[PDB]
């Protein structure tokens, strides 16, 4: 088969883990697979290198940032290739660009046909974007890989955070959309931009650990192609990293949303979720609530309060909020799922302050103190554990 | 890190929205409303509840459902109003829904801003907002779908 | 004018330090010069990378090794570049391969400098390519920046009365570093000599001009020439082979076995044989780390009729006097020996070039000997 | 390692003071003698002393014209076993830099000369050169071998 493998910094922390990962890569080829490996920088190098850049220059220019981050990933590349060749494999190295960034993986297909393990790392031509993860998926789409594996210290996607919900289980498979949604509101399990490429170009992803031989969790197939009878509820996501800001009493006219979110975007405030219900017929106003990292809260409030004097009657601040969500294709075409969710929390006396949704997700905002209780309630309500 | 992959713009005019007004903000009140719909087999899609006023301690809950099941939906609720539970139940069968689908929108806040600015500059009023890291959805008047899509297409340069 | 500037790992140890270095680079541009910069990797990155390479594969392929070390040096290239552009300059990075060389041919670099850009050259050592570009571009000077602020008449901590040289010849510098401490890469100073590119050893922590290395001794007036400094070395072992037949090929047997085993020889020495017996002795110095393995080899051949015995000494110290002023003048060599006699230091071994005197002695006397030599001559 | 060239010489004469005591101040005596006679010094070579005896020999070179004079200068100052004169000595050197880290240069120098059967009498090297005293006539046959060995 054709297998793409992306190893994160945790997997390449040291020389021994590199050699260890080198043997896994060779074992994979030995099993009759053409292998492409993508390399993150060793350990926390990319974070440390980003700091340095910012230290030597705020707003570092693009070209040199590309040279810097590439260099860091090209170290891992050198070491892994070195190890690969130690064990009998023949290695050919590429910068994520030398294999087309765009698409256009001609050079890599040559090397594979000659029995070489191809390593890809860094960038040089024209970044963005997701880094090694999306390079791995983009290469998997272009080369037409049967799977793109993502190795880290994470051994799979679970039905809930096992630290919170003891009866939580590891998923075998889920759809792209189900992963996207779970990753969107709580998880933080992998780069979503790369998972959106995998959805877009139909490339199966597998999240597994480079420390065990556990097969991990598979992300494959759209939930649009899942039979209605077989669709299931997937997991429960939590997030206590957010604060919520509510602008009270914005008049319901074109542009008023712009006046709020232009201010926040110019102030570099990161917006996780935005929520606006219908306006009151008398007085003609509604409220806009949005969440952001707690590190941006203080400043978001400062901005919108300056804009409060006109435009709106108040701006509220709340940095003790948590978010619990249910995700599953099974709720698309099944009434009463929302009902069971609301009853679930009711029976554990958790109050629902705010609600948002998608086709296959329900999210509520609650007191952070209620998170653990709410998650366990939801998990056992829909019987996700074993 | 900073750039967000955007994959396309979607429109939909298949549903109506129902709005329960003045639901008291205490445990179990949401359950009352959605259990009623569940018992009547009303498959609802998007639900949105914002924060409750300090003055009343009440909120509104808006949800969408297939346009056919629309009037039925509001009527189940409207018939179970008797108590103090809610003041009114509204019904709108001319509502549309435009959305920007993609990924990594949290750290690219300018996208959200540009979304509102797109619809603003084609004089389209955003009536409801429900977004996330991989989704920006707004409800507007069904007649503004044409002009919303062209604005969002032009702004983010999306298609194919 | 054209200035080449090399900055080592110490000079680029941190961001703040990189930004400080960056201001100096822009200052040199602003002073009215075309500036080219060569960067080593930050701090000890190259060593840490070399450690890492050996750990993943005991015999690394050259290709992956090129990639590994190039990456390390390209981190500081990037950061220096970023720093330089925040100060107003337009940076232009080169790997060294597509800079000039391979043997040097800097078409691109000259093109970039004509556009008023500051060229940053990383890695395919660092010093040798800096001077090689300096020679290729016909640079007015190649500046080596580090924590050392110039060449001194002696080791300042050993000889309190030591002084910083304003200038010395290429071959004087070569000789001082050939026996004393490696302040510059010996290899890089020979290109300077070969191609007549002035070098300036100076500090990146001060505005001190440092020491100039310029011109040949051969084009210095014979009266004007002076003594340059005193060099000490307590890092060498001393090995002597007794009873080696004075016939062609025997010296070859010795140094082949030492070459094969990777023993770094230094200051090899042999005097005339004895007509009685027809045999001579060959003494050489090597690093103390090699001494044991060097001995193991020569002893194995010793116990095979090749020669009598192989002596070993890892407490030897080397002290030397350098200066173009001794090539044509008599009695300096005499004043040297007298200076050590008067401090009761015995000369075990003696070796020279035309402008260097070197003597092996007990390392316990090194300090006293260097101190004696320093004030015996004008130095300080 | 870098190698710049190969220089020969026929301008000098070597002088070996045999059996000098390996105690302090004995070298001074020898060279203060030549310093007084104002015979300009070049090479000096003294190896380690005998264990049996307790003495070494000091070989030095000087401008060939001053060679016989210099030999007979040190004869007057005599503890020492003998003094020898030589004026058919030739010097061949390999000039360069960084030869400590590459010992094959030292070996191949000595291998290149054995393959031409040339008498290697003295040796006095460092990081930046490898000089050896051979017989004057073998200078060119010595050079050719070095030129071919290290490609200069
Ligand atoms: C944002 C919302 O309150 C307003 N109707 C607008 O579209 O600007
Ligand atoms: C308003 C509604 O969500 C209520 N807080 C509940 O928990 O049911
Ligand atoms: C050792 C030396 O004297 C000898 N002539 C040789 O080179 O073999
Ligand atoms: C030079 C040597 O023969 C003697 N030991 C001295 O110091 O004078």
């Amino acid at each position: 088969a054709l297998v793409v493998q992306k190893y994160g910094g945790s997997s390449l922390e040291s020389a021994e883990r590199i050699r260890n990962v080198a043997e896994r890569i060779v074992a994979t080829k030995k099993a009759g697979n053409d292998v492409v490996v993508v390399c993150s920088a060793m350990g926390d190098t990319t974070d440390e290198l980003l700091e340095l850049a910012a230290a030597v220059n705020p707003v570092p220019p693009a070209r040199e940032m590309d040279m810097l981050l590439t260099a860091g990933e090209r170290i891992s590349n050198a070491l892994v290739a070195m190890a690969i060749e130690s064990l009998g494999a023949e290695a050919q190295s590429f910068t994520g660009s030398q294999a087309g960034v765009l698409v256009t993986p001609g050079r890599v297909r040559e090397a594979l046909d000659e029995g070489k393990i191809c390593i890809v790392a860094g960038f040089q031509g024209v970044l963005g974007r997701g880094g090694s993860d999306t390079t791995a998926v983009a290469l998997a789409a272009a080369l037409n890989a049967d799977v793109c594996e993502i190795y880290s210290d994470v051994d799979g996607v679970y039905t809930a955070d096992p630290r919170i919900v003891p009866n939580a289980q590891k998923l075998e498979k889920l759809s792209f959309e189900e992963m996207l949604e779970l990753a969107a509101v709580g998880s933080k399990i992998l780069v979503l931009r790369s998972v959106e490429y995998a959805r877009a170009f139909n490339v199966p992803l597998r999240v597994r650990s480079s420390y065990s031989n556990d097969p991990g969790t598979l992300i494959a197939g759209s939930m649009e192609d899942i039979p209605v009878e077989e669709a299931v509820l997937t997991g429960v996501a939590t997030d206590k990293s957010e604060a919520k800001v509510t602008v009270l009493g914005i008049s319901d006219k074109p542009g008023e949303a712009a006046k709020v979110f232009r201010a926040l975007a110019d102030a570099e405030i990161n917006i996780d979720m935005v929520l606006q219900n219908v306006s009151s017929v008398e007085d003609g106003t509604t409220d806009i609530t949005f969440t952001c990292p707690r590190s941006d809260g203080r400043r978001a409030m400062e901005i919108l309060k300056k804009l409060q004097v006109g435009n709106w009657t108040n701006v509220l601040y709340d940095d003790q909020v948590g978010k619990v969500s249910l995700v599953g294709a099974g709720m698309k075409s099944h009434p009463g799922v929302t009902a069971e969710f609301m009853e679930a929390l009711r029976d554990v006396n958790v109050n629902i302050e705010l609600i948002s949704t998608s086709e296959i997700r329900i999210s509520v905002l609650i007191r952070e103190d209620d998170l653990d209780a709410a998650a366990r309630a939801l998990h056992e309500q829909f019987q996700l554990g074993g | 890190m900073e750039e967000a992959v955007l994959t396309g713009v979607a429109t939909d005019k298949s549903e109506a929205k129902v709005t329960v007004l003045g639901i008291s903000d205490k445990p179990g009140e949401a359950a009352k409303v959605f259990r009623a719909l569940a018992d009547a087999e009303i498959n609802i899609d998007m639900v949105l509840q914002n924060v409750s006023s300090v003055e009343d301690g009440t909120t509104d809950i808006t949800f969408t459902c297939p346009r056919s099941d629309g009037r039925r939906a509001m009527e189940i609720l409207k018939k179970l109003q008797v108590q103090g539970n809610w003041t009114n139940v509204l019904y709108d069968d001319q509502v549309g829904k435009v959305s920007l689908v993609g990924a990594g929108m949290k750290s690219h806040p300018g996208v959200t801003a540009e979304f509102m600015e797109a619809l603003r500059d084609v004089n389209v009023n955003i009536e409801l907002i429900s977004t996330s890291e991989i989704r920006i959805s707004v409800l507007i008047r069904e007649d503004d779908l044409d002009a919303a899509a062209r604005a969002l297409h032009e702004q983010f340069q999306l298609g194919g």
